């Protein structure tokens, strides 16, 4: 049919293109075969659906059912309020969630995800980085609190508070308040930090000097241990029994019977 | 029309079977074979990826299953909890999705 | 009033849809109630308002003050130099600077906020993640050259050049060069690596062996303590006063006279 | 030349404004001299070409060649499938990419740039925050499976697997397996993990007791070698020659005719 | 329109005061108290927010102040400089803001 | 038009030569200087920005060359293999680009 340029069946509605309808208050459709269903919803491009009151669809076959909504680019939905995809092939089930890149999904309350086939279902949490995705997603991050960074990493259900930065790390469940550093690293207890695995080792360098006393929980460097200074010298002197130096040029400690015995 | 064809239907309980696949759509981004009739995510066997040509087990996954290029499926070794039905999943470039469905039997 | 498709005030100007009017030249309004104030000016939807050069609204209630600057969605606001606004209550007040997600505002000289509810007021700075908002912003990035991913984080003024990955970690006044890792973390002086606090403490565990020499500033495990391999057996020596065994065979530095008294 | 709107030289093809053509199948322009050349592609606003299939030019003087491509804001670039340009100056060389701030350029598989004028050349790698552009880039993530937060970071080509967190890190080319933290730190070799320079050292603080144990990679405290608890007992009395004190008060291990001969 | 009344408008020196608000708009998404005739950061008392069930103190908290889910406060332990006006700063689920006032007076 | 013009044209083999630059736009974001006819990335001597006012060298860099805040550059200590063509790249602050060249030899 031809292009047509005109008013919808709504009130001050607005049909601009190739079979457009606008069926709701103060709505646009423009372009090829768009529909605005609902109050000041806007359809910009080609097959855009608008369901939800100021929700914005532009680009490509994109879909916003929430409310206050927006879908940019190309395939993106978003359902929630206050929620956004932005990019190809983004969905957004969550409330104030964003998504923003190449197929990620967010189902979770304010929760982000940035760059490529993540999945996140949890609770104020975050993603950015790169997964899988053939059909299911591989890699989710399904706890609370709970941020990672990189290549294919995995937290569980009933992990919460927990950090990633890096490739290939995989938390099981029951693990709580614990980082995790490096490619190929491995966390198996709560309240811990992990710098490898137990197949590679990495080492600490460029460290400074830390207080040698009874409450000191620093760390120490190896220059400390080959030195020796600060140390308890009467504990060190307890645990490995030692003949004092200026104990041995007098006679302290000795019995005498014994020694008159063998001379 | 994409179809799923099963060799041999008949199956024995110690040989094999075949699930190949006619009407291959072109130009796809990945596939991944499901148990039953519908696409759930705890019963995926096995997925691939062409892009970084990647084959990923799923959590139905008893180790005996082996994807193939041309996205056909062999098990071997079968027992008589593995017969019924299977679902074959496809993703185009354009993100849309298509399914399929076959069936076998077996007998002792 | 009925829908209009015409040429506004301004040369080579377009207006499209209801009650739209383009003061610039080369202008274009589309939709309901758009205005394009300003040369080569875009304002595309509901209600937007496009009134800086070559700047562009495009969704629900947009506004673009500065030039080449972009809002993109529901209700942004771009007002410097190449400010970008995408998604929703987005506001970005500095030149060169990023809002993405939701409710974030940016007011600093290249600086990026991705997420939910941050403020970044330095220079060189960045926010990755959650705070919260209720009339004023509670949690703010306030240091230069500064970057924070994850949940209610604050860095105050005259703090500079610290880094935070974690929840609930507030960094006082005259702090410099500090790192922090995990959740519930405190950092107290500069020149300082965190990993916990003074109620409760992380281990660091999968760390390679250091070397153990007088200028070497590597970390030491517990089976090189519990060994004991590359000390310096002088210094132990005489820290520890220890009678030699070789020494004591063959009556070295023995004093005559006492000896010869008790026995 | 007045306004026009009617159908283009396409089937099913829209042009609205000034000066435009649709030469694609299903096909719209929107706005001032706008070009959508291919089928289903979409070119709003001021000068805007869509040279794709399904192909997406929202805004000012933007460009999107590359199959299911989405440009956003001013002057975009997006060239391959399945990528995307939001912002201002930003171009996307690579298959699956994302770009996305102020002047980001990617060009590897599945890569993801955010902020402000980095370069990311590197395949599954990932850039968060600010770098510098004077006609060249002068930072660039050159490596695979690396990734850099903060300011001014550089990694060559050939070292992989590395995560930077900081600012003015070079990594050079050999190096794999690494991790950086602070501002102002060096790497210098394979599987380490650094917290400082050969200038400034920092101390690491807060951290828990370690177990001292044959097979123990855990971090040694200093209240630990203040103590001394948990050493082997018989490894420090047989490496510091020590005379034990119960073999002291009994004559044990005495060579008789030396002592005899003194006495 | 959106109103706020005090109880008691003239108030002893160790008692209460109740700070009421009528007209509550609906589909609201937070507020605060402020002190004084102006949205001003420096002179916030406490806020709370609805999606979370959250009230946090601002920097004008002397510990003396509660807050009330129908946005309603209350003063106790009244002191001679305590007198004055107060604001309420309300935000929409749309994000559109709206203002109030309110007035007091302490006598000995 | 913008054009690069050389004091001196002939250089000794150990003065000093200055390009200097006619027509320079105004709003710029930067500028760089090369060596050859073409904007190449491996024959980059030097750059600026302005909104940093941060000068920052580059591949081909002997440390003989002083860059000018108006877009001037100097070049001591002249040896034989430093004869021919320079090209100037200069932005603007609307992301456009534009190119200029000029010509210099050295006798004994």
């Amino acid at each position: 049919s031809a292009p047509v340029f005109q008013a919808g069946t709504g009130t001050d509605s607005t049909v601009a293109g190739v079979n457009n309808e606008a069926n709701g208050e103060k709505s646009s459709a423009f372009g090829y075969e768009n529909k605005a269903k609902e109050k000041l919803s806007s359809a910009f491009g080609y097959k855009n659906i608008a369901n939800g009151i100021e929700g914005s669809a532009f680009g490509i076959s994109n879909l916003a059912k929430g409310q206050y909504s927006s879908a940019f680019g190309f395939r993106n939905v978003a359902n929630k309020r206050h929620s956004s995809a932005f990019g190809s092939g983004n969905e957004a089930n969550g409330e104030q969630s964003s998504a923003f890149g190449f197929k990620n999904t967010v189902s979770g309350f304010n929760s982000s995800a940035f760059g490529s086939q993540y999945e996140v279902t949890g609770n104020f949490s975050g993603a950015f980085g790169m997964g899988e995705f053939n059909g299911q997603y591989q890699y989710k991050n399904e706890g609370n609190n709970s941020y990672m960074i990189g290549n294919k990493n995995k937290i569980a259900s009933g992990s919460n508070d927990n950090f990633i930065l890096g490739n290939n790390v995989h938390i099981g469940g029951g693990i709580n308040n614990s980082v995790a550093l490096g490619n190929n690293s491995t966390v198996s207890a709560s309240n811990t930090v992990s710098v490898g695995s137990s197949t590679l080792k990495r080492k600490i360098v460029n460290v400074g000097d830390g207080a040698i006393s009874a409450n000191s929980s620093d760390a120490v460097t190896g220059r400390q241990l080959y030195s020796g200074n600060g140390i308890d010298t009467a504990a060190w002197q307890n645990k490995l029994n030692v003949t004092r130096k200026n104990d041995y040029k007098d006679a302290n400690d000795i019995d005498v019977n014994k020694w008159k015995a063998k001379l | 029309k994409l179809t799923i064809e099963s060799t041999p239907f008949n199956v024995a309980e110690g040989k094999e079977v075949l699930l190949l696949v006619h009407n291959l759509p072109q130009h796809l981004f990945g596939y991944s074979w499901y148990k039953g009739e519908r696409v759930d995510g705890n019963r995926q066997i096995i997925g691939y990826v062409i892009g970084t040509q990647q084959a990923t087990p799923g959590p139905a996954y008893s180790g005996r299953e082996i994807i193939y290029p041309n996205a056909s499926l062999l098990i071997q070794n079968i027992i008589q909890n593995d017969t019924g039905f299977y679902t074959l999943h496809v993703i185009k470039s354009d993100l849309v999705n298509e399914e399929a469905t076959g069936q076998f039997r077996v007998y002792p």
